[PDB]
This record gives structure tokens, sequence and C-alpha cells, in this order.
């Protein structure tokens, strides 16, 4: 079928079917303080965890899910939700990942892809290369674990001389750093400069996920999480991330 | 060509691959040297999630790029 309603939805065929399929659900919401939550049922925390993520952090949308995104907050979560079980490939029901999620939908931010930098250096017996990163790549960023420590230096082996080499982040401007974690869900403090979280508990193969923002937590099931500054975090997020460095 | 992966744990691989690989391939030699299933593997190109059907072509990946390994999660 036609390529100008594959393409204005941003689907393949197969993506697109699974889109029209879950247009039929109804997904009901309810307000905690200044959040809309969808109800938890069939699998649905990793949907519902992305989404309160994108409120703490502000996000808005471009294209089809700029009006799709609207009408989630105005109360009616199908086509936005319908668009993240396809951008999955995913069907009502399924687990899934809110990081491959928030990673398919950050393609569709409005956000300073344009301006976006991360100025980097990595350090070894080849030498010290300086390097910079750009657009949403900058703003989406691989981690151990979520928060700035691990962030603005990062370890590895360097292919070439053998030894340990060593990366870090020695400027910063972003519209927002997305961290997400590498190895699984992994337990250290939340930076107080996160807006919100991703936390993951059970299994990675059979879990559920919840977010935290503004000093709660939202988990769409269990109504009576407690907030743990210390938690197992798959995510962090923060909005203006900017820093300039120093290191002697 | 070459191309290098960031593991799970941040360890740097390299893995010989064509531009007409795709993403199966691509898992399947990263299993061949980290043991990982392909069904437990989630890889990143400069924040773009890549898929399965899909070749290093597709997402227009030269040589040298760095590719990104995460656990992939499975939660509800
Ligand atoms: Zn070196």
């Amino acid at each position: 079928t036609d390529k100008s309603i594959l393409e204005y939805y941003g689907l393949d065929a197969q993506k697109y079917v699974i889109y029209l399929q879950t247009l039929a659900q109804k997904w009901n919401v309810q307000y905690r303080d200044n959040f809309l939550i969808l109800e938890w049922r069939d699998g649905n925390s990793w949907i519902s965890s992305a989404i309160v993520l994108l409120q703490a952090a502000k996000i808005r949308f471009k294209g089809f899910l700029t009006e799709a995104w609207a009408k989630l907050l105005g109360g009616d979560p199908t086509d936005f939700v319908a668009w993240c079980y396809a951008s999955c490939t995913a069907k009502v029901g399924d687990f899934s990942d809110a990081n491959w999620l928030l990673a398919n939908l950050a393609e569709h931010f409005d956000a300073d892809y344009t301006n976006a930098f991360l100025k980097k250096r990595v350090s070894c017996n080849c030498g010290i290369k300086s390097y910079e990163l750009r657009g949403l790549e900058a703003c989406i960023q691989p981690v151990r674990a979520t928060n700035l420590l691990h962030f603005k230096t990062q370890y590895s082996n360097c292919p070439t001389c053998g030894a340990n080499n060593t990366d870090e982040v020695i400027e910063a401007s972003l519209p927002y750093l997305l961290l997400f974690a590498t190895d699984g869900p992994a337990t250290v403090d939340c930076d107080e400069d996160a807006v919100g979280t991703v936390v993951f508990v059970g299994s990675t193969n059979s879990g559920h996920c919840y977010t935290q923002a503004a000093g709660q937590a939202f988990d769409n099931l269990a109504k009576d999480r407690k907030f743990g500054k210390k938690s197992p975090y798959i995510t962090a997020m923060y909005t203006r991330f900017a820093f300039k460095n120093e290191t002697s | 060509m070459q191309i290098f992966v960031k593991t799970l744990t941040g360890k740097t691989i390299t893995l010989e691959v064509e531009p007409s690989d795709t993403i199966e391939n691509v898992k399947a030699k990263i299993q061949d040297k980290e043991g990982i299933p392909p069904d437990q593997q989630r890889l990143i190109f400069a924040g773009k999630q890549l898929e399965d059907g899909r070749t290093l072509s597709d997402y227009n990946i030269q040589k040298e790029s760095t590719l990104h390994l995460v656990l992939r999660l499975r939660g509800g």
C-alpha cells in the first residue's frame, strides 16, 4: 500500500498493521498529582513508564506524534500508545523495554538536535583523542549505571594499543540527557538534578518497571510503591543538560 | 570491513562485517565472541535502535563505526 501513509506515521508495513490493530484499544487514565497515569493492564508498565517520564521532562513531539501526544495528555492515549506498540513490533499483552520505546520516540521529540553536542576525550597508550558527538546521538547515552558519575567518565580497552582506556565528557550542551543502562538495572543513587528515572524490578526477562519524578514513585500497578533515591535504575533523564570542564 | 561494539559491560570488541550483513548476522557474530543470546541483545547505532530484518547498509553504517550492545529488557 501507499507510502505517504507509511512515511507519515514513521512505520514500515508490518508495524503499520500492529498500529491499526492497537487503535481499537481504550486506555483508562487518572491524575496523580500533576501526572497523567495510564491504568495498568496487559503488561502495560513499559508504556506507562515512558509516558510519565516524558511528562516529567516536559517533552513535546513533532510530526504525527504532536497531536497524538496532545490527545493523550487530554485524556485519550489511544493514538500515541498505538504508535508505541507498533514502534516496538509489540502486541498488547507483550512485556517489553521502556528504553527501546524511549529511543524510538526520541527521534520525534520537538528538541534542539540542531545545536546539541557532547565534547569528549579518550585517553590511552595511543595518545589523547578529542572528538565530538552531535544531535540525537549526543542526547541518548548508554551507561553502566544511570547517573552522572557513570556518564562523565567511562572505561574500556583500546583495540589498537591494548591498554585500558578512559573516555570522558569534557563539555555538554543538550536539550535533554537520556541515560540508559547497558547491562540491566543497576542500583545507585540518582542525581538530584535528574527530573525523572525508570526503575526496573524482578527478572529482566519478566519484570516490572515504574518511573520516579518529583520525589514520588509512579507505578501504574503498585499504587503504594515507595520512592527510593537508591534504586535499581535502567533510565535517568535530565533537562537542559549543560556542563563545561576542568580536569587536572 | 571492521566495526566496534561496546559490550554489556563496556568492553570494546571488534567485528568483521559487510554492509549487506543483517542485524541478526551481527547479533550472531556478537554471540560468538561474547556468548550472549540474540534475543537478549539490543543493538544501538548513534542513538538509533537497530532492527532484526534490516542491514548495516540500511542504517548507513560505515567502517569503524561503534555500535552499543545493550541488555534487552522484558517488563510489564
Ligand atoms: Zn590506544
